[PDB]
C-alpha cells in the first residue's frame, strides 16, 4: 500500500528541511522569476 | 422646403445611440431619387434632404466605400 | 413479434453489484443502501449501529428539519450519547465475509 | 483636466455631469454609512467577553435586513433613472461632429456645410511647449461652440478604442461598423480633456481628445480657415 | 454468437494485483506503452516546436 | 509508487494536493505579473518601454490568478479536500475524471505560458475583445494559444463541475437531506452550477473568434455582416457568472471560518445563507450588460440592467449581516483564520458597495474603463478570493499536513498583507473619480501620487508573499504534529484525524431518519 | 473492505494520456494555423483516440466484467451524462446567440437584408426535410430498440439499433453531399459563418452519437446488456434525442426561418 | 487546536536561513533582470 | 396535439416497431422521393464580387489557401470569379 501520516501523503519529501528547502525555493522560485525573463525575452526579440 | 439647414433633425425611426440604419437609410433614399429623376428626366434637387442628412451622418469613409461599389456593381442595398 | 436471447440480472450480475442485489431479496442492507429508522434511543432501547471495526462515525440529526448534524465516534461497548440530544446508540460490530 | 492629488470627480462642464457629481454625493453617503455601520457593527460583536453560543432564531430579524436594504436600493435607483432618462431625453443639436478612432488617433469629421475633416495626435512629450501638459495636448483640438447643443457621432475604422471626455460625462466606445449618437453641451468656454477608454494597441495610452470651447462667430471663422 | 461473458468475469475478476487497464493481459500492456510513449515523445516535441516559434525565422 | 499515486491518482485527498500545489506556483506567476504592471506605473514615464509587453503583462496577470491560482486551489484544492469528507463519502462520484481535470491545468498554462513567448504575446486583456484580438491587429499564433489555452481550462472545470454536482447529489448519507449539507459543499454544488451553464457559452464565443482568425468566418467583423458588441455579449454572458464562481467558495470557507472562531456549533440563518447563495446564482445569469453601458444601448436596456445589478445587494447582504450574526456572543478564539475571516468581511463589503455605485448605468458612463473599475475588483479578488483562500489554508493546513504553523509568523503575515493590499488599491479610487484610463503604462502627470503610493504598497504584499513561503516552510521543517481539534461535532471534516488516511469512510458513517 | 455501494478506482494513466492529448491536438492546431504543419495535430488526435477506447474499455470492464455498477454507481452515471448533455445545450446555444443577433439586425455590409445580397439559400424543402424525416426516424428506431432490450427481445433490439444507426450514417453522407453542393462557402460572410459552423458541430455530434451506438451495437452482441442494466445504452439514446433536437432547432432557425 | 512540540525544532538561526534563503529565491533573479533593462532595450 | 393515429394501451416493443415501419420509414421512402425529383443542377449565378462574400482576412491552411474546404467548381467562385 502507500505511506500515510504527516510528512509522507505529500509529492514531495520533507526527510530534510534543508532539501526540502531548496525544493520549495526552486519551486515558487521558478514561478515569480518566469514572468521577468518573459519580459527580458520580449525586450530582447526587437 | 425647411431648408435653412443646420443639422439632419431627430428621427423617431432612430432614436436611440446606435445611428448606422439613419445614416445608411438617407444614403439609399438619396441614390434612390436621384435614379428616379436622372431617368424620368426632373431634378436632382428634389432628392436635397436625403443628400444633407447623409453627408451630415455618414462617415466619409462610409459614403466613400458605398460610392466606390457603386460603380463597380458589389452594392449590397437596393437602388 | 417476439423472443429472447437477452441476460437478466440475476444470470448475469457478478460482484458487488451482484452482492447488493442477493442482500436485497432477502431485504437486507449490508451496503449502507437505506437510512436506518431510529428507535426511542433510550438506555433500555438504545439506536442499534452496526459497525465491521470496533468504532463508527454517528451523525445525529437531533431534532427532525435541523440542517446541523452532530457528528461522534461510537465505540464498542457501553452505550455511548449524541452530545447535542443525549439519545443514546450501542454499536454491534462484525460480519462480511459471507 | 485633473489636477494633482485630485480626490472627487473634474468639475462639472456641463449640467448634465453637474447631475452626476450631487448622484454621487448621495449614491456615497449611502456607501460611507454602510461601511462605517459594517465596521462599527464587527467590532461589537468582537469586544466582550460575554457569551450566548446556544441557537438563535433567525425569522424577525431576516425581515428586518431585506426590507431595509431593499429601501436603501430604491432611494438609489430612482435618481439614478431620472438621470438616465434625463440623459437621454431629445435636445434637438444645433450641430453634427462625426469622430472616428484609429491606432492610434483620433480623426474629425464637420460634414453639416463644407466638407471639414482632419486628425488629430498627441504632441509628443520631446515637441511639448512651455506649460503643455504630457500625454493630453494634441496638434488639432476639437473646436466647437459654446452654449448649444452638439451630436456627437462616434466610430472607429480598425480596432475598437472609446471616446471619453469625463469634464463633460462623454464616453462612448468607438466600433468599426457601427455609428453611436451622444449629445454635447459645455455651459462654459475653454479647453477639455479625455483619453482613449478602450484598449486598441501599443499607442493605447497615447491617443487623447481635447475639446476646444469658444463662442458661435469664433467657431464659424475656425471652420473656414480649416477647409 | 455464444454469450462468453462469464469467461471475461472470470479473467478480470482473477485475484492477481493487476490494474483494471492492464488486467486483458499482454496487450493491455503493449497498447498502454505505445500510449504513453505517444503522449511523452509528442509532448517533448511540443516543447521543441514552442522553443523554435519563441525566436524569430524570417 | 510515486506515479501509480501523483500522476495516476484517483484519490480525492490527493488530487485536493496536486490542486494547491499548481494554485500556489500560478499564484507566484501571478504575482510577479502584476509588480512588473505596477513597477511600469510607479514613476511617471515608460520603464518596458513597450506598450504591448506591458499590455501582455495585464493580459496574463488576469488569466494566471482567475485560472490558475483561485479557481484550482477553491474548487479544485479546498474543494476535492473538504467536500467527499464533510458528506461522510469515500471519493467524488468519477475519480478518475477528477484527476484529467487536474492534468489538463498544465497543459493549459503551458499554452499561455507560450502565447507570451512567440510573436508579441496577446496584448488583448483578458477579454480578449476583437478586432484588436483579431488576425489583423494580432497576427499570428499568440492569441490562438490563449483561445486554446481557456479551451483547456474550460473543458477542466465543466468536467469538476458535473463531479462536484453527481458527488453532492448522489453520495450524501441515505438520511442527510441538501438541508443537512454544510455551507461549503452548497458553496461548491452551486459555484459547479454556474460553471456548467456558463463556461459552455465562452467556449462558443472563444471558437468563433477562432474561426475569425484562421477559418475566414465573420461573426465579429462587419466586412462580412459581423459585429464585435456580439462577443463582448457572449463573454460576459460568462463573465459575470464567472466573478460570482470566483466568490462562492469563499463564502463557503467563510461561512464555516466565522462560524467555527466563534465557537459555535452552527452558523446564523442555514437556510437564509443556501437562500443568498441561490439567489446570487441565478441573478448573476441576468445581469452580464453592466459590462457593455457604453457600447452604445438602448436606455430601457441600460435601466433593466442597472436595476437588475442592484438586487444581488440584498441575499449579498444577507450572507454579510448573517455572518456578523455568527459572530454575536461567540467565545472569539483571534486565530490566524479568523483575522483573514474578518478581513474578508470588511474588504468584501467595500468592494461589493463600489460595485453598487458602477451598477448605476449613468455613473458607470465616467467610471467605465477606468481605475475605480480596477479598484472596486481587487477590493473582491485581492480581498475577497484570496483573504477567503489565506483564511481557509491556515484553518486547513493542519487537517491537510497533520502539522501546525506557528500562529504568530501567520498573524504577522495577516498584517503585512492587509497593509499591502490597502495600500496598492484604495487610492486607485482617486486615480479613477479623476478619470485614469485602465491598461495603460503610462499616465498623465497628476495621477502621480496615488500611482506612487499604490506601487509601494505593490511591494508590501510582494514581502507578505515571500513571508508566506518561508512560513509553510517553517512548518514542515519544525513537525508539529496535531493531537486535538475542538468543534468535531460540527466540523465532519477533522473526524478522521490529521491528515485523515488515504481511504476515508470506507465504513460510511451512520444517520437515522427517525 | 468498503460497506458503501460507490466505485474505488484503480489507479488509471488515461487521465494524463487525456490531457497529454489536449495540449498535442490544440498545439497541433496551432502548428498547422501558422506553420503549416499537422504532426502535432496527427500525433494529438490518434493518442486522443487510443486515450477514449482504452478509458472507455476500463468503464467495460469495471462494470459488465467486475460488477463495480450498483445502482447507486448508476445513478450517479445517470445524473453525469444529463449534466454533460446540459452543457453542450449551452453550447450550441451560443452559436443560436451569433446567429439571431447576425440574421435579425443585418447591417449595411449585407444590404441591410437576410439572406444577405447574394447569398442563394437552400430550399428547406429538398434535403434539409429529407434530414429532418431521417433524425426523427432514428428517433423512432432507437425508442424500439430501447423497448426491445427491457423486454429480452435480442434480434429486434440489435434490428432497431441497426436501423438508428443506418439513419444516422444516411443524415452523415447527406449533409457531406449539400455541404459539396452549398452555392455558398464558410467565407460568404456571417451566413456562411453561422451556417457551416452551426450545423458543423452538429454533424460531429451525429457522428460522435453515431460512434456510441454502433460501441452499443457490438456490446450487445456480445451480450454485455441485460434487460435490467444498460446505461451505456441508454446514455447513448439520451445523446440520440439531444442530437436530433439540435437539429429541429437548427431546421426551424437556419434553413427555414433564416431563408 | 493542540499538538506535540516539534519532532525537529527550527531554532532562531535556523529560521533566519529559511527566511533569508527564501526572500533571495524571489528577489536575487527578479533584480538581476530589472538591473538590466536598460542593457535589453539597447539591443 | 394527439396527431392523429390512436393506440396507447400498453407500450411494447411492437408498438415502436408498428411506428418505425407504419410511419417514420414511409416519411423517409416519401422524403427521398420528393428529393431525388427536384435534384439535377441549377442555374449558376451571374458572379459579382460582393465584398460582404468570398471572405479573405488569412489563406485557408490548405492547398492554394484560396479553395474553402468543401470547394465546388461548379457552384463556388474564388474572390476573382468562377474557374475555368
Ligand atoms: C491611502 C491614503 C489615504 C489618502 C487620504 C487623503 C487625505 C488628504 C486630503 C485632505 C482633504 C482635502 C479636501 C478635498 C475635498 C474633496 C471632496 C471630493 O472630491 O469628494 C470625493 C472624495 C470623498 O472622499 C473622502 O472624503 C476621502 C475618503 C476617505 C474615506 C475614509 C478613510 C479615512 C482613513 C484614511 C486611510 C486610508 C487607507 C485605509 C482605508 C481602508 C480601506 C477603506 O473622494 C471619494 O469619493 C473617495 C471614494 C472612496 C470610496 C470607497 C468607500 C469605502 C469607504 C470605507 C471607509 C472605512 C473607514 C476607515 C477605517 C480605516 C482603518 C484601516
Ligand atoms: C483573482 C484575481 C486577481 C488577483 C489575486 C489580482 C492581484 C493583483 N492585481 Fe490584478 N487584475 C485582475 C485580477 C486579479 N488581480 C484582473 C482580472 C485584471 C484586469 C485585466 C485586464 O484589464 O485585462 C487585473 C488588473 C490589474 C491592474 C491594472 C492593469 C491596467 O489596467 O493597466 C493592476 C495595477 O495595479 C493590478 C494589480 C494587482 C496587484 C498589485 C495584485 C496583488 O499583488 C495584490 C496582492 C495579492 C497577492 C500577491 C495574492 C497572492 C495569492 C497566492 C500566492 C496564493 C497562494 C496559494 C496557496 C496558499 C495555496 N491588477
Ligand atoms: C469575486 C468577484 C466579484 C464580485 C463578487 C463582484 C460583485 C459586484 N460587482 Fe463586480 N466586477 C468584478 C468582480 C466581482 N464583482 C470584475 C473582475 C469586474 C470587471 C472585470 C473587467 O472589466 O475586467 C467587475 C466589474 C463590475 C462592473 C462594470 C464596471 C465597468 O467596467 O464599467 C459593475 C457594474 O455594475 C460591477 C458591479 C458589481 C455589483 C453590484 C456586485 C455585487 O454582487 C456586490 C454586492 C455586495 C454588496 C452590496 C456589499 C454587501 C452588502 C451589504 C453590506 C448590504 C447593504 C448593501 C446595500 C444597501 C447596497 N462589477
Ligand atoms: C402555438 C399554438 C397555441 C396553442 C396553445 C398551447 C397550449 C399548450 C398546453 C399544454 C398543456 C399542459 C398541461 C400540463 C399537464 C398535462 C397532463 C398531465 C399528465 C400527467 O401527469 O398524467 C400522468 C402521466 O400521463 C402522461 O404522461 C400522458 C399519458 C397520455 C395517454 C392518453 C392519450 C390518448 C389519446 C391519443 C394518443 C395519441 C396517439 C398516439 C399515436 C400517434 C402516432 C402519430 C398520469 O398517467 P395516466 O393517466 O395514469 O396514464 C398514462 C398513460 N399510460
Ligand atoms: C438512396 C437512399 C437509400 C436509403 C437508405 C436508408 C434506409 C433505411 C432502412 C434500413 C434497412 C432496413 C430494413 C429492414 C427490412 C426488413 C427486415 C426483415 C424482417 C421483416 O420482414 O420484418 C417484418 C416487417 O417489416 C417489414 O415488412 C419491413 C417494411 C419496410 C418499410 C419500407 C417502406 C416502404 C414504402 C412503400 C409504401 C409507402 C406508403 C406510405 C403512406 C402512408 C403513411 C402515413 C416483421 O418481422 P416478424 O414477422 O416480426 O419476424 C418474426 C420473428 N422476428
Ligand atoms: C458533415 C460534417 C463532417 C465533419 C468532418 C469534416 C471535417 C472536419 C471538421 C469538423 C469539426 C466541426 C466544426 C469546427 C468548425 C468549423 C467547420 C465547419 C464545418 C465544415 O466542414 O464546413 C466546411 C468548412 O470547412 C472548413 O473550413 C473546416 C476545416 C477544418 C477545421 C478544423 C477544426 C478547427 C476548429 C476546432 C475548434 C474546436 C473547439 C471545441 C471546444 C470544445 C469545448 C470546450 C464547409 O465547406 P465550404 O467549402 O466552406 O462550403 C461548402 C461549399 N461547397
Ligand atoms: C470516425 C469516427 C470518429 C470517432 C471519434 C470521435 C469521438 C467518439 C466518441 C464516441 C462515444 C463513445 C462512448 C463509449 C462508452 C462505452 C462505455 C460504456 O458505455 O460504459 C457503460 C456506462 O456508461 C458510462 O460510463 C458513460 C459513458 C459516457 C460517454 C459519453 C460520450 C459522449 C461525449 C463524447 C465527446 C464529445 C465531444 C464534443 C466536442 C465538442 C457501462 O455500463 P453499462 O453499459 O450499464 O454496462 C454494464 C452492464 O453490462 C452490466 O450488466
Ligand atoms: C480545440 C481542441 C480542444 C480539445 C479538448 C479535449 C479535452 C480533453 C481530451 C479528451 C479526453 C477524454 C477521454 C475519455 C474521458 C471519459 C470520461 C468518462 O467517461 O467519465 C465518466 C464520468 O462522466 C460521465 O459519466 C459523463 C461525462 C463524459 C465526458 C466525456 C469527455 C469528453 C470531453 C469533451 C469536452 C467536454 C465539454 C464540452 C462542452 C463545450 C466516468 O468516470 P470515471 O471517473 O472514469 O470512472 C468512474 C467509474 O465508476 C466508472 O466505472
Ligand atoms: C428563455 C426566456 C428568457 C426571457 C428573456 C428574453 C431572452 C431572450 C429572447 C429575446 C430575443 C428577441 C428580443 C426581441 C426584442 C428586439 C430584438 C432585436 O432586434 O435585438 C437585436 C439582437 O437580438 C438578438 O439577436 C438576441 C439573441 C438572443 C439572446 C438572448 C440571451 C439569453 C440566452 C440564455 C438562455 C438559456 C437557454 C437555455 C436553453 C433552452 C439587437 O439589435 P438592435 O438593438 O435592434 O439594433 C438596431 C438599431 O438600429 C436600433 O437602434
Ligand atoms: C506548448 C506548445 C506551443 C506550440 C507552439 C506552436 C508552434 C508549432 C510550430 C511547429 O514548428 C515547426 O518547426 C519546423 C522544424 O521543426 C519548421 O521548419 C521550418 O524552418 C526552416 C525554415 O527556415 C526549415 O527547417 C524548413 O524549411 C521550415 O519548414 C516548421 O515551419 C514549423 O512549422
Ligand atoms: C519587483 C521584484 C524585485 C524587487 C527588488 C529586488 C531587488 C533585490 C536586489 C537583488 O538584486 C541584485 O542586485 C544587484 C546590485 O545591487 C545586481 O548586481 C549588479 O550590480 C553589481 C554592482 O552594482 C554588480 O556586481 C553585478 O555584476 C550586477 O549584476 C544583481 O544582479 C541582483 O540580483
Ligand atoms: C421558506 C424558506 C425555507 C424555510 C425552511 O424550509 O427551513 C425560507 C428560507 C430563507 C427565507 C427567506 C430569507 O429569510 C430572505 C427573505 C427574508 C424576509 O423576512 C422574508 C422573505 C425572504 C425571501 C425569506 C422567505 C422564506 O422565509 C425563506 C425562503
Ligand atoms: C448474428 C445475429 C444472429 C445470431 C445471434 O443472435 O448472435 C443476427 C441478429 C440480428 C442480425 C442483424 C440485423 O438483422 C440487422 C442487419 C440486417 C441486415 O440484413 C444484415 C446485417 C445486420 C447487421 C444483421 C447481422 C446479423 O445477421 C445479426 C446481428
Ligand atoms: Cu485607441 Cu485605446
Ligand atoms: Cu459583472
Ligand atoms: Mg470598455
Ligand atoms: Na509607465
Ligand atoms: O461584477
Ligand atoms: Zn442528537
Amino acid at each position: 500500500h502507500y505511506e500515510e501520516g504527516p510528512g509522507k501523503n505529500i509529492p514531495f519529501s520533507v526527510e530534510n528541511k534543508w532539501r526540502l528547502l531548496a525544493m520549495m525555493t526552486l519551486f515558487f522560485g521558478s514561478g515569480f522569476a518566469a514572468p521577468f525573463f518573459i519580459v527580458r525575452h520580449q525586450l530582447l526579440k526587437k | 422646403k425647411i431648408k435653412n439647414y443646420q443639422t439632419a433633425p431627430f428621427d423617431s425611426r432612430f432614436p436611440n445611440q446606435n445611428q448606422t440604419r439613419n445614416c445608411w437609410q438617407n444614403y439609399l433614399d438619396f441614390h434612390r431619387c436621384e435614379k428616379a429623376m436622372t431617368a424620368k428626366g426632373g431634378d436632382v434637387s428634389v432628392c436635397e434632404w436625403y443628400r444633407r442628412v447623409y453627408k451630415s451622418l455618414c462617415p466619409i469613409s462610409w459614403v466613400s466605400t458605398w460610392d466606390d461599389r457603386r460603380a463597380e456593381g458589389t452594392f449590397p442595398g437596393k437602388i | 413479434a417476439s423472443g429472447g436471447g437477452v441476460p437478466t440480472d440475476e444470470e448475469q450480475a457478478t460482484g458487488l453489484e451482484r452482492e447488493v442485489m442477493l442482500a436485497a431479496r432477502k431485504g437486507q442492507d449490508p451496503y449502507n443502501i437505506l437510512a436506518p429508522k431510529a428507535t426511542s434511543g433510550t438506555k433500555e432501547d438504545p439506536n442499534l449501529v452496526p459497525s465491521i471495526t470496533n468504532k463508527r462515525i454517528v451523525g445525529c440529526i437531533c431534532e427532525e428539519d435541523n440542517s446541523t448534524v452532530i457528528w461522534f465516534w461510537l465505540h464498542k461497548g457501553e452505550a455511548q450519547r449524541c452530545p447535542s440530544c443525549g439519545t443514546h446508540y450501542k454499536l454491534v460490530p462484525h460480519q462480511l465475509a459471507h | 483636466m485633473a489636477y494633482p492629488m485630485q480626490l472627487g470627480f473634474q468639475d462639472a462642464t456641463s449640467p448634465i455631469m453637474e447631475e452626476l457629481l450631487h448622484f454621487h454625493d448621495h449614491t456615497l453617503m449611502i456607501v460611507f454609512l454602510i461601511s462605517s455601520l459594517v465596521l462599527y457593527i464587527i467590532s461589537l460583536m468582537l469586544t466582550t467577553k460575554l457569551t450566548h453560543t446556544s441557537t438563535m432564531d433567525a425569522q424577525e430579524v431576516e425581515t428586518i435586513w431585506t426590507i431595509l436594504p431593499a429601501i436603501i436600493l430604491i432611494l438609489i435607483a430612482l435618481p439614478s433613472l431620472r438621470i438616465l432618462y434625463m440623459m437621454d431625453e431629445i435636445n434637438n443639436p444645433s450641430l453634427t461632429v462625426k469622430t472616428m478612432g484609429h491606432q492610434w488617433y483620433w480623426s474629425y469629421e464637420y460634414t453639416d456645410y463644407e466638407d471639414l475633416s482632419f486628425d488629430s495626435y498627441m504632441i509628443p512629450t520631446s515637441e511639448l511647449k512651455p506649460g503643455e501638459l504630457r500625454l493630453l495636448e494634441v496638434d488639432n483640438r476639437v473646436v466647437l461652440p459654446m452654449e448649444m447643443t452638439i451630436r456627437m457621432l462616434v466610430s472607429s475604422e480598425d480596432v475598437l478604442h472609446s471616446w471619453a471626455v469625463p469634464s463633460l460625462g462623454l464616453k462612448t466606445d468607438a466600433i468599426p461598423g457601427r455609428l453611436n449618437q451622444t449629445t454635447l453641451m459645455s455651459s462654459r468656454p475653454g479647453l477639455y480633456y479625455g483619453q482613449c477608454s478602450e484598449i486598441c494597441g501599443s499607442n493605447h495610452s497615447f491617443m487623447p481628445i481635447v475639446l476646444e470651447l469658444v463662442p458661435l462667430k469664433y467657431f464659424e471663422k475656425w471652420s473656414a480657415s480649416m477647409l | 454468437f455464444e454469450n462468453r461473458v462469464a469467461e471475461k468475469q472470470k479473467l478480470f475478476q482473477e485475484d492477481n494485483g493487476l490494474p483494471v487497464h492492464l488486467k486483458g493481459g499482454a496487450t493491455d500492456n503493449i497498447l498502454y506503452r505505445v500510449t504513453m510513449t505517444l503522449c511523452l515523445g509528442g509532448t517533448l516535441y511540443s516543447l521543441y516546436c514552442l522553443g523554435w516559434a519563441s525566436f524569430p525565422h524570417k | 509508487m510515486f506515479i501509480n499515486r501523483w500522476l495516476f491518482s484517483t484519490n480525492h485527498k490527493d488530487i485536493g494536493t496536486l490542486y494547491l500545489l499548481f494554485g500556489a506556483w500560478a499564484g507566484m506567476v501571478g504575482t510577479a505579473l502584476s509588480l512588473l504592471i505596477r513597477a511600469e506605473l510607479g514613476q511617471p514615464g515608460t520603464l518596458l518601454g513597450d506598450d504591448q509587453i506591458y499590455n501582455v503583462v495585464v493580459t496574463a496577470h488576469a488569466f494566471v490568478m482567475i485560472f490558475f491560482m483561485v479557481m484550482p486551489i477553491m474548487i479544485g484544492g479546498f474543494g476535492n479536500w473538504l467536500v467527499p469528507l464533510m458528506i461522510g463519502a469515500p471519493d467524488m462520484a468519477f475519480p478518475r475524471m477528477n484527476n484529467m481535470s487536474f492534468w489538463l491545468l498544465p497543459p493549459s498554462f503551458l499554452l499561455l505560458l507560450a502565447s507570451s513567448m512567440v510573436e508579441a504575446g496577446a496584448g488583448t486583456g483578458w477579454t480578449v475583445y476583437p478586432p484588436l484580438a483579431g488576425n489583423l491587429a494580432h497576427a499570428g499564433a499568440s492569441v490562438d494559444l490563449t483561445i486554446f489555452s481557456l479551451h483547456l481550462a474550460g473543458v477542466s472545470s465543466i468536467l469538476g463541475a458535473i463531479n462536484f454536482i453527481t458527488t453532492i447529489i448522489n453520495m450524501k448519507p441515505p438520511a442527510m437531506s441538501q438541508y443537512q449539507t454544510p455551507l461549503f459543499v452548497w458553496s461548491v454544488m452551486i459555484t459547479a452550477v454556474l460553471l456548467l451553464l456558463s463556461l459552455p457559452v465562452l467556449a462558443a464565443g472563444i471558437t468563433m473568434l477562432l474561426t475569425d482568425r484562421n477559418l475566414n468566418t465573420t461573426f465579429f467583423d462587419p466586412a462580412g455582416g459581423g459585429d464585435p458588441i456580439l462577443y463582448q455579449h457572449l463573454f460576459w454572458f460568462f463573465g459575470h457568472p464567472e466573478v460570482y464562481i470566483l466568490i462562492l467558495p469563499g463564502f463557503g470557507m467563510i461561512s464555516h471560518i466565522v462560524t467555527y472562531y466563534s465557537g459555535k456549533k452552527e452558523p446564523f440563518g442555514y437556510m437564509g445563507m443556501v437562500w443568498a447563495m441561490m439567489s446570487i446564482g441565478f441573478l448573476g445569469f441576468i445581469v452580464w450588460a453592466h459590462h457593455m453601458f457604453t457600447v452604445g444601448m438602448d436606455v430601457d436596456t441600460r435601466a433593466y440592467f442597472t436595476s437588475a445589478t442592484m438586487i444581488i445587494a440584498i441575499p449579498t447582504g444577507v450572507k454579510v449581516f448573517s455572518w456578523l450574526a455568527t459572530l454575536h456572543g461567540g467565545n472569539i478564539k483571534w486565530s490566524p483564520a479568523m483575522m483573514w475571516a474578518l478581513g474578508f468581511i470588511f474588504l468584501f463589503t467595500v468592494g461589493g458597495l463600489t460595485g453598487i455605485v458602477l451598477a448605476n448605468s449613468s455613473l458607470d458612463i465616467v467610471l467605465h474603463d477606468t481605475y475605480y473599475v480596477v479598484a472596486h475588483f481587487h477590493y473582491v479578488l485581492s480581498m475577497g478570493a484570496v483573504f477567503a483562500i489565506m483564511g481557509g489554508f491556515v484553518h486547513w493546513f493542519p487537517l491537510f499536513s497533520g502539522y501546525t504553523l506557528n500562529d504568530t509568523w501567520a498573524k504577522i503575515h495577516f498584517a503585512i498583507m492587509f497593509v499591502g493590499v490597502n495600500m496598492t488599491f484604495f487610492p486607485q479610487h482617486f486615480l479613477g473619480l479623476s478619470g485614469m484610463p485602465r491598461r495603460y503604462s503610462d499616465y498623465p502627470d497628476a495621477y502621480t501620487m496615488w500611482n506612487t503610493i499604490s506601487s509601494m504598497g505593490s511591494f508590501i504584499s510582494l514581502t507578505a508573499v515571500m513571508l508566506m513561503v518561508f512560513i509553510i516552510w517553517e512548518a514542515f521543517a519544525s513537525k508539529r504534529e496535531v493531537l486535538t481539534v475542538d468543534l468535531t461535532t460540527t466540523n465532519l471534516e477533522w473526524l478522521n484525524g490529521c491528515p485523515p488516511p488515504y481511504h476515508t469512510f470506507e465504513e460510511p458513517t451512520y444517520v437515522n431518519l427517525k | 473492505h468498503q460497506t458503501h455501494a460507490y466505485h474505488m478506482v484503480n489507479p488509471s494513466p488515461w487521465p494524463l494520456t487525456g490531457a497529454l492529448s489536449a495540449l498535442l491536438m490544440t498545439s497541433g492546431l496551432t502548428m498547422w494555423f501558422h506553420f503549416n504543419s499537422m504532426t502535432l495535430l496527427m500525433i494529438g488526435l490518434t493518442t486522443n483516440m487510443l486515450t477514449m477506447y482504452q478509458w472507455w474499455r476500463d468503464v467495460i470492464r469495471e462494470s459488465t466484467f467486475q460488477g463495480h455498477h450498483t445502482p447507486a454507481v448508476q445513478k450517479g452515471l445517470r445524473y453525469g451524462m444529463i449534466l454533460f448533455i446540459i452543457s453542450e445545450v449551452l453550447f450550441f446555444t451560443g452559436f443560436f446567440w451569433a446567429f439571431y443577433h447576425s440574421s435579425l439586425a443585418p447591417t449595411p455590409e449585407l444590404g441591410g437584408c437576410w439572406p444577405p445580397t447574394g447569398i442563394h439559400p437552400l430550399n428547406p424543402l429538398e434535403v434539409p426535410l429529407l434530414n429532418t424525416s431521417v433524425l426523427l426516424a432514428s428517433g423512432v428506431s432507437i425508442t424500439w430498440a430501447h423497448h426491445s432490450l427491457m423486454e429480452g427481445d435480442r434480434k429486434h433490439m440489435l434490428q432497431a439499433l441497426f436501423i438508428t444507426i443506418t439513419l444516422g450514417v444516411y443524415f452523415t453522407l447527406l449533409q457531406a453531399s449539400e455541404y459539396y453542393e452549398a452555392p455558398f462557402t464558410i467565407s460568404d460572410g456571417v451566413y456562411g459563418s453561422t451556417f457551416f459552423v452551426a450545423t458543423g458541430f452538429h454533424g460531429l455530434h451525429v457522428i460522435i452519437g453515431s460512434t456510441f451506438l454502433i460501441v452499443c451495437f457490438f456490446r450487445q452482441l456480445k451480450f454485455h446488456f441485460t434487460s435490467n442494466h444498460h446505461f451505456g445504452f441508454e446514455a447513448a439514446a439520451w445523446y440520440w434525442h439531444f442530437v436530433d433536437v439540435v437539429w429541429l432547432f437548427l431546421y426551424v432557425s437556419i434553413y427555414w426561418w433564416g431563408s | 487546536i493542540t499538538a506535540k512540540p516539534a519532532k525537529t525544532p527550527t531554532s532562531p538561526k535556523e529560521q533566519a536561513i529559511g527566511l533569508s534563503v527564501t526572500f533571495l529565491s524571489f528577489l536575487l533573479p527578479a533584480g538581476w533582470v530589472l538591473y538590466h533593462l536598460d542593457n535589453y532595450k539597447k539591443s | 396535439a394527439s396527431a392523429a393515429k390512436g393506440d396507447h394501451g400498453g407500450t411494447g416493443a411492437r408498438t415502436w416497431r408498428f411506428l418505425t415501419f407504419g410511419l417514420a420509414l414511409p416519411s423517409v421512402a416519401l422524403c427521398t422521393l420528393n428529393s431525388w425529383l427536384h435534384s439535377g443542377h441549377r442555374e449558376r449565378p451571374a458572379f459579382i464580387p460582393y465584398h460582404h462574400l468570398r471572405i479573405r482576412t488569412k489563406p485557408f491552411s490548405w492547398g492554394d489557401g484560396n479553395h474553402t474546404f468543401f470547394h465546388n467548381p461548379r457552384v463556388n467562385p474564388l474572390p476573382t470569379g468562377y474557374e475555368k
